[PDB]
């Protein structure tokens, strides 16, 4: 059967983590192609040679400030930071579930490379390590696939809060009352990334179209991360985005929205006392993005607005930097953990297509 | 009382029509719907006030409700009195708090607490009740002091309330509805 574990979001960093063992959490980081943890004994070193395929495997990806028995580099995804580490054998101890509730206790064997304790800088409190579940053979949903003989597809239900789901390895996705009608769009491999990538067509505020240059949105120009709260955009599209945004928002005998000074790492911030609201969160312009396969993937406020302190919420799109505008190397759009909460998300590596269910306003990810 | 209050949540994904002094709405939703709309009509502040309603309700083939639907101040609750519904029994997943009989039949009554979603007040942690209704209808009075008495011993506030009307809801599928609230 398929391993179902509950996903906590932390509510200092905004990461979402998943027990590992041992009361031990991992951070989900769905651009990680490594499961990777501090280690003690009983995690010893793997028995593979540093010209097995299974290390080449381990080292396709290096992160920007690492080069090249086995030596991976684990990659910490907040902080940038990485460090020599050797593979080891661990244990992934969760339930088995036949559709969203555990039924057995399960210990998964798992590869994760070991890390030095300066690794886990910028994690949860008591995370130990990444669990990386992007498109690769040593991300934790091909892992789980091969050792418990399942589907290379799993299924994220990221809550705001309150206990969310995980599910790594397939079968009929659960809750039809939710789901029966989930759309799919097509997930495409990029040259380079094991990272989850999609298509949109087009960006809709409002019932407005953003005019964006010819070429600007490609194949495979969204990606999706775990690694931030918020979504980042390519400069050619914050522009038109942001504009259209601001200015749909200043134009709803309440208060009119009232920016105010920037809170790292936001651009655009308002007095919270400005803003309305209604059943899907903050009332600022709703923003869609139309996807291959004919359906969108709604943000509300709930998506697009962060809460930073106390009288002040952050626009959650937020401009890259070191890339430049229209640069076609780079995505367009890179959604962040804010906007898969509260979605049921099937990634689905067989098939190569990601399913997107957003939930009703009533419900959430959090206690499905 | 008149109905003073609209509520109309993605209204613009069907066609919702109502007319305030009448007590009417309509919303179709024939073509479907692959996002979560609420609308209806109502009153800006609730109350323990019965509610007689007549409608047209078809939603067979769709996610949906047809219910009174509102909002507590404090402490902080959403709530439904569900008289029909289509595809899905909202008090399936929840935690069950026993039933209440009303106005013909017996509700099963559910709850659920709601961490970090959008309320009233903003994101917030609050309460959800549900009664739904055993031997659906789509006419008839809902004594709503039955039900928020019932919940009063389990949480609601039975008080202080927020908007209230008589709403269609749906997010999946397709279907119609005519409701007159008398």
């Amino acid at each position: 059967l398929p391993v179902l574990a509950p996903v906590t979001k932390d509510p200092a960093t905004s990461l979402y983590t998943i027990p590992f063992h041992d009361g031990a959490s991992l951070v989900l980081d769905v651009a990680g192609p490594l499961v990777w943890s501090t280690c003690d004994g009983g995690q010893p070193p793997a028995e593979i040679p540093c010209s097995s395929p299974t290390c080449l495997l381990a080292n396709a990806y290096p992160a920007p400030g690492c080069p090249a028995p086995c030596t991976a580099y684990p990659y910490n995804p907040v902080s940038g930071a990485c460090a020599a580490g050797s593979l080891s054998h661990t244990r992934f101890v969760a339930n088995t579930t036949d559709g969203s509730k555990p039924v057995s206790k399960v210990n998964v064997g798992v590869l994760a490379a070991c890390a030095p304790s300066k690794l886990l800088a910028s994690l949860p409190r008591g995370s130990t390590g990444v669990a990386g579940l992007a498109n690769s053979g040593l991300a934790l949903p091909a892992q789980v696939a091969s050792a418990q003989k399942v589907a290379n597809r799993f299924l994220l239900c990221l809550p705001t809060g309150g206990p969310g789901v995980a599910i790594f390895g397939g079968g009929p996705v659960p809750w039809p009352q939710f789901t029966q009608s989930m759309p799919y769009t097509p997930l495409v491999t990029k040259g380079g990334s094991p990272a989850h990538y999609i298509s949109a067509r087009s960006i809709v505020v409002g019932d407005t179209r953003v005019p964006v240059p010819e070429g600007a949105l490609a194949t495979g120009g969204v990606m999706l991360s775990t690694r931030l709260p918020y979504v980042l955009l390519r400069p050619d599209v914050y522009r038109p985005l942001m504009d259209a945004f601001t200015k749909a928002l200043a134009a709803q005998g309440a208060p009119v929205a009232r920016a105010v000074e920037a809170v790292a790492p936001f651009g655009v911030c308002y007095d919270t006392k400005t803003l309305g609201n209604n059943l899907g969160g903050y009332a600022v312009p709703n923003v869609q993005l139309g996807l291959d396969g004919g359906s969108d993937w709604t943000m509300t406020g709930k998506n697009s607005m962060v809460d930073v302190k106390q009288g002040t919420a952050c626009v959650a799109f937020v401009e890259m930097k070191g890339v430049a505008a229209g640069d076609g190397r780079a995505p367009a759009v890179i959604l962040g953990g804010a906007q898969m909460e509260d979605f049921v998300l099937d990634f689905d590596m067989e098939k190569k297509r990601l399913g997107f269910s957003r939930l009703p306003h009533f419900t959430g990810c959090g206690g499905l | 009382a008149g109905i003073n209050y609209v509520q109309n949540y993605n209204g613009n994904l069907g066609d919702f029509t109502y007319d305030e002094s009448a007590g009417t709405f309509s919303m179709y939703w024939e073509d479907g719907v692959s996002s979560d709309f609420v609308v209806g009509l109502g009153w800006t502040t609730g109350s323990s006030n019965a509610i007689t309603y007549s409608a047209e309700y078809s939603a067979s083939g769709s996610s949906s409700y047809l219910a009174v639907y509102g909002w507590v101040n404090y402490p902080q609750a959403e709530y439904y009195i569900v008289e029909d519904y289509g595809d899905y029994n909202p008090c399936s997943s929840a935690t069950s708090l026993g039933t209440v009989y009303s106005d013909g039949s017996t509700y099963q009554v559910c709850t659920d607490t709601r961490t970090n979603e959008p309320s009233i007040t903003g994101t917030s942690t609050f309460t959800q009740y549900f009664s739904v209704r055993e031997s659906t209808r789509t006419s008839g009075t809902v004594t709503v002091a039955n039900h928020f008495n019932f919940w009063a011993q389990h949480g609601f506030g039975n008080s202080d309330f927020n908007y209230q009307v008589m709403a269609v809801e749906a997010w999946s599928g397709a279907g119609s509805a005519s409701v007159t609230i008398s």
